[PDB]
């Protein structure tokens, strides 16, 4: 809803619904961001997909 | 999909009439037209009849010319089959079916498609003989390991065999049907399990006969 | 031709006669049949084949 | 993007020379260097510690071409920075990248034996540029207008 | 720590780049960090840089995060000296036909 994946897999404290959980598509809102200490991600996108996948 | 209830099943006099209704609905039955096709016990398929869309065209086998009649409902969704003069080449199946076929017994809108509608019903059992309907027997059989319970005198064929309230699906072995110089029916049904499992657990057959109102269980071990 | 016969509506070709005993209208069915069949087996060639991309 | 609409922007150099030029970048038969381009160097023998932050109050992204100075020997890190070793850090809200210079000699080129590693940072409406160093910095001097255009490029002798 | 399944595991880690020197003193009683993540057939060593970033939710400092394969059999190794986001565990990762997508539809 309000996570994006990476948030959900560094478990972002209001990102904990989807701790273990399994997918088949995940559905990334427009509306989400993070409300946790800050950081970013050399290769993004290549974590991200590798993590969908 | 499609959900369709078949009616008129059961067993008939010789020389007597039989009343079959095939009521589908969750598709447009107005736009297709029916067949009735029967399968003797055994072996073998033997059309019997179609009907158009509409009522128009019908038409009927060679082998009951003359001597049968189909039927059609389209405000009550409602497939019928009548037959009379039977002998026991006609005890059989009678499966209501939407077989592909020459274009004109469909409606002018499904002339076209990709996906060519078709469905079969499943089969309405008719028996022609002396009707002595009566309750079976069963008797439970047994001593890898093999265990069974054998279900015998019964005319109406329509019998189903459960395990233990319908749990055991492994292994399990029902047998065709039988008939001998009488008119009677057997059928046993049986299932391996290996030797160590006496103790272990102990099993119980159902036999579940409809059209004699017959519900029998029992129980299954050796002597 | 110089037209399509719009009257006809248990078929798509037809003959229609004019002799002394009056005129009349009745259409070919080998000919639609034949005619039906392969646009069903275009149809069913074209309509739901379609394969999976996941990723 | 398909144009070079620059806009110089007047940052808080306080405590450094600015306009630093060069015996290779010749223009107009003086010393100079890259137009759009300011080489900070030492003030008084002291290059403090710089922070300095832009915002971006305008309604398009606003694209920042900046550098960082690799010397070709260490006293000329000395002369010119009064200091061992430089740490450059870009950052915004949403990205950072920080840059080191490695001193050592190089072929010569135009008699210069040091070189410029030049880098580019993308500020988004509403977000703050942050620069961080303490030496061999070359310190941009405004911003391009980057566009969603039409435009491109093509290698080509033809008339 | 070792690897004694059957399958990749993904470690999750970073470093944590502090806004001020003394932070990062009063975090790690050290100047600067070196962090080494290594195994059989890999490394990456990722150096803090510290230094003032624009201030998100009133924080002037970020974490770079890394991620690391592990095979079966490999044996993960991590060294480091301060600024060190440890993994507390692994993920499993599969050959599986799970896709993502963007969307704001409900
Ligand atoms: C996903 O994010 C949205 C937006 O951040 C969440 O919507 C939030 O919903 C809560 C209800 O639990 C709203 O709370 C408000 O509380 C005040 C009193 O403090 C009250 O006056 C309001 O009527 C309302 O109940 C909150 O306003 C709203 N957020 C925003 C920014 O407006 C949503 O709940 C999140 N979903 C999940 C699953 O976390
Ligand atoms: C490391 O070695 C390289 C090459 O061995 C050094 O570069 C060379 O330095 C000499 C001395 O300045 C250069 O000679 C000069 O050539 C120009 C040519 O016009 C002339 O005007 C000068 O009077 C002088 O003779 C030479 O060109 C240069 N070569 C290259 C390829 O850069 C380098 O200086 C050494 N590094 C250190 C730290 O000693
Ligand atoms: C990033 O920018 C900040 C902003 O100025 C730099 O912090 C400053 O760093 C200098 C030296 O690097 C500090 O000066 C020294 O401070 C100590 C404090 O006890 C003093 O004893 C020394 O004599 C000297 O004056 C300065 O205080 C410090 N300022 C703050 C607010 O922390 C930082 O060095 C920059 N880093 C990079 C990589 O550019
Ligand atoms: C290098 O310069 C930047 C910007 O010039 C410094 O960041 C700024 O630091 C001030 C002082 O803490 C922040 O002000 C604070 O604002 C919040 C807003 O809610 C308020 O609660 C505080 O009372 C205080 O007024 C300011 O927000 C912050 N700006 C940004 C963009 O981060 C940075 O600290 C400097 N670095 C060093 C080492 O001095
Ligand atoms: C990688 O991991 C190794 C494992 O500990 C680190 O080696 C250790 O490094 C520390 C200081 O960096 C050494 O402590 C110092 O040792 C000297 C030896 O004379 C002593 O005089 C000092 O007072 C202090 O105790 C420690 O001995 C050393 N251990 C070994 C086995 O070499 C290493 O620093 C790590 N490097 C990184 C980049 O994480
Ligand atoms: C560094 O050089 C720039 C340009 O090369 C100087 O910018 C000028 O600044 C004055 C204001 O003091 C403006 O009126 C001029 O229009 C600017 N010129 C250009 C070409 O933009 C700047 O003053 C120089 N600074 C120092 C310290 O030498």
């Amino acid at each position: 809803e309000n996570c994006t994946l990476i948030d959900a897999l560094l478990g972002d404290p209001q990102c904990d619904g989807f701790q273990n959980k399994k997918w088949d598509l995940f559905v990334e809102r427009s509306k989400a961001y993070s409300n946790c200490y800050p950081y970013d991600v050399p290769d993004y996108a290549s974590l991200r997909s590798l993590v969908a996948s | 999909q499609v959900q369709l209830l078949e009616s008129g099943g059961g067993v008939v006099q010789p020389g007597r009439s039989l009343r079959l209704s095939c009521a589908a609905s969750g598709f447009t039955f107005s736009n297709y037209g029916m067949h009735w096709v029967r399968q003797a016990p055994g072996k073998g398929l033997e059309w019997v009849a179609i009907i158009s869309f509409d009522g128009s065209k019908k038409y009927y086998a060679n082998s009951v010319k003359g001597r049968s009649t189909i039927s059609r409902d389209n405000s009550k969704n409602t497939l019928s089959l009548q037959m009379n003069s039977l002998g026991p080449e006609d005890t059989a199946l009678y499966y209501c079916a939407k077989l592909p076929s020459p274009y004109y017994f469909d409606s002018r809108f499904v002339w076209v498609a990709a996906s060519a509608f078709h469905f079969w019903g499943q089969g309405i059992l008719v028996t022609v003989s002396s009707a002595s309907t009566k309750g079976p027997s069963v008797f439970p059989l047994a001593p890898t390991a093999a265990l069974g319970c054998l279900v015998k005198d019964y005319f109406p064929e329509p019998v189903t065999v459960s395990w233990n309230s319908g749990a055991l699906t492994s292994g399990v072995h029902t047998f065709p049907a039988v008939l001998q110089s009488s008119g009677l029916y057997s059928l046993s049904s049986v299932v391996t399990v290996p030797s160590s499992s006496l103790g272990t657990q102990t099993y119980i057959c159902n036999v579940n006969h409809k059209p004699s109102n017959t519900k029998v269980d029992k129980r299954v071990e050796p002597k | 031709i110089e037209n399509g016969w719009e009257g006809m509506v248990d078929g798509w070709y037809g003959f229609r006669h004019q002799n002394s005993e009056g005129r009349g209208q009745a259409a070919d069915l080998k000919s639609t049949q034949a005619a039906i069949d392969q646009i069903n087996g275009k149809l069913n060639r074209l309509i739901g084949k379609t394969n999976e991309k996941f990723h | 993007s398909g144009t070079l609409e620059f806009n110089n922007e007047s940052f808080n150099w306080t405590g450094v020379t600015q306009n630093g030029t060069s015996s290779a970048c010749i223009r107009r038969s003086n010393n100079s260097f890259f137009s759009r381009l300011n080489w900070l160097t030492h003030l008084n023998f002291k290059y403090p510690a710089l922070n300095v932050t832009m915002p971006n109050n305008e309604q398009f992204d606003k694209l920042y071409i900046w550098g960082v100075h690799h010397p070709g020997t260490d006293k000329d890190q000395i002369f010119l920075y009064a200091q061992s070793s430089g740490r450059i850090t870009v950052s915004t809200k949403r990205s950072q990248q920080a840059v080191i210079p490695n001193i050592g000699s190089r072929p010569r080129i135009r008699n210069i034996p040091s070189r410029i590693s030049i880098y580019w940072t993308i500020v988004k409406p509403g977000d703050i540029l942050l620069i961080n160093s303490t030496g061999n910095l070359i310190a941009p001097r405004g911003y391009f207008k980057i566009r969603s255009g039409k435009s491109s490029i093509m290698r080509s002798d033809a008339p």
